[PDB]
């Protein structure tokens, strides 16, 4: 999966589809290090909610998901 | 024999005051670890936690472990005696009812001594333990101190709403009422949240607590919903005074 | 909309502090020229007249003219709350049931805002057409003040009397008498007169009106036979602070 | 016939302050060799004497002598009317009834005056022989009244004992005892001249009725000896002093 913030860059990352967002935060923040609070995550238009997972909206591998943080 | 030998001597005179208006008969735990006190106030209400490390004395001797039964107003008229510079020393003989207290002024010319029975009294320890808190307030010690006397001109109770960029105190009574925010800089009001919190206190507390102020520039708000507020004053490089108090309800 | 932005808000803070002594309660008259308190103390002896004109401020904002019932005692436990130098800030809106002031801290970083209730009051006037005086006195505050505290130890009254060859505050009591003299002359006294005077005060009142010494480092004795004395606080190109009393009729 | 002229009139100030609490009227004798008073406390316990020379007045005239009786509460009041700057002025006539004081700022212009009424004095003088003392100590007043004050916290009496190392200060209740050990040197310069140790018992109540002499000096001197009354003593410089005499505790 990707993970592109507003600047237009995707990066590459290992997640198990069927999974929670907040463990994701966990590994974008390991390299970026950003708090998973200064951040969300954008895909298919809407904002993805913490807690859930997935397979609720629909969703394949190879996702660019867009981040943008929260915020000042 | 118990022994300990401390150079700046204010701190122990001002524990004493932070404590007597609040505390008034307390048994000091004496160990190895250091000095130890946990008690509940006169009406049962707040919690107080004095802690004074042995490592933070100049010189510390305790041979065994004592429980001291005493009056914090006998103590503290006591301490009214010695100086500010004086290095105040406490002695404890090994098993004798009393308590020994040797103002040495610095310069060494005047030197007192002082003798105070004690009483037949107990422990109940009563730690928390410990957790983390959802919001937690660095701020100095004489603003708190200052908004706590403000408020309780106003109501008897303050409500504190803490949130990322700031904090606010209010209070209403009769003749109005008020509220005083501070916003995060941007001494140095400090915000650490990883939630937003607001809960009420009894205004007489607080400013009993606030008693502590001389003990250091820097007082610490942390509280939690559905979780006793906790003030903590920074003995330096020694030790903590931390007073526990639960939030009104609604 | 009624809002004034004071800069120092020692100016109210001391104001108030020279009035709730002397008043309980009282209508603030609060008009596009300024700010007004006219008042008889409780016991209806004395007058006070408070003038704040709209220019001495920085912000002055006046809708329609107001009337604002307070406690002037409520109102200075409020001010209790406000730091000497902090921007002070009176805003109430039209119908008023009660009043917001705002304290700023210099530098800011923090900003206090507290409201009281209001009550509702009429109005004073007590309009005083006034006069010149045959006798006006430029003094120290403080000086005039512990006159009137020490002599307080002698009389329960002093005379004050008047000649351009100085002044002089008497007392008499069961301890005995004392005679105060000045002299004339940055500071200390001037008189202006187109007559001598004697007259004869109570120093309870006067040392009501020395509270206000914190206002003005010079207070102003204006005095004419059969006239009340007025005691002039002025305030920083903002207003002034005025007590009437009336004096004793045989001196003597 | 007489006026007494101190300028740095602020020691008028500080002797009344020193004695109001102490004695209410007293009778000040004064002649041509200066003002002088004594008295007992208003309780028949504590002994006072305090002589300001002529030497010291800027201005003296005593024709006829004077016994003045005074309300020393009274002459006190009339006294906080005139500032420590200002320069006083005392002045009587003959029999004189009445005694006025008069203010002089130095900043001159500004002057009061006062009048106050005298009394129908009684026949007072004291039995002071002026002996010599087994131990004679010598202080900074600010520390004799740290150390009486203190003790008062502590207990009723404070025993002062007495040797050439130096003085002991202690003291007892139902706290507990306390003890404050002075020494030599090495203003300034606390001092013990002895012949025989003395240890007396006194009474913190008049002893803190004394210390209120201590603005008057930088230091006091305490003689004392066993059986015999404890003396405390303030001294004006340049103009005379101010000393109490109390009985220690019997046996």
């Amino acid at each position: 999966i990707f993970v592109k913030t507003l600047t237009g860059k995707t990066i590459t990352l290992e997640v198990e589809p069927s999974d929670t967002i907040e463990n994701v935060k966990a590994k974008i923040q390991d390299k970026e290090g950003i708090p998973p609070d200064q951040q969300r995550l954008i895909f298919a238009g809407k904002q993805l909610e913490d807690g859930r997972t997935l397979s609720d909206y629909n969703i394949q591998k190879e996702s660019t998901l867009h981040l943008v943080l929260r915020l000042r | 024999m118990f022994e300990a030998r401390l150079v700046q001597g204010s701190i122990l005179k001002k524990v004493l005051e932070a404590l007597k208006d609040l505390i008034n008969e307390a048994c000091w735990d004496i160990s190895s670890s250091g000095v130890n006190l946990q008690s509940m106030d006169s009406s049962h209400v707040s919690l107080v936690q004095l802690t004074l490390r042995s490592e933070g004395f100049d010189t510390y001797r305790c041979d065994r472990n004592l429980a001291m039964g005493v009056n914090l107003t006998s103590m503290s008229k006591i301490l009214k005696c010695a100086g500010n510079e004086d290095i105040i020393t406490l002695r404890a003989e090994d098993n004798a009812d009393t308590l020994a207290l040797v103002f040495e002024a610095p310069n060494q010319e005047k030197v007192s001594d002082y003798e105070m029975k004690l009483m037949d009294l107990d422990v109940e320890q009563l730690g928390i333990p410990e957790q983390e808190y959802s919001c937690v307030v660095k701020m100095p010690s004489g603003e708190f101190a200052r908004i706590c006397r403000d408020l309780s001109h106003i109501g008897d109770a303050v409500v504190i709403s803490c949130a990322k960029d700031g904090v606010k105190f209010s209070a209403s009574g009769e003749l109005g009422n008020g509220n005083i925010k501070l916003s995060q800089t941007s001494e140095a009001v400090t915000i650490e949240m990883n939630e937003p919190v607001q809960l009420t206190f009894a205004l007489r507390y607080l400013n009993f607590f606030t008693k502590a102020t001389p003990l250091s520039s820097t007082v610490t708000l942390s509280m939690s919903a559905d979780v006793p507020l906790v003030v903590e004053y920074k003995i330096a490089d020694m030790g903590h005074l931390k007073y526990y108090l639960a939030p009104k309800i609604e």
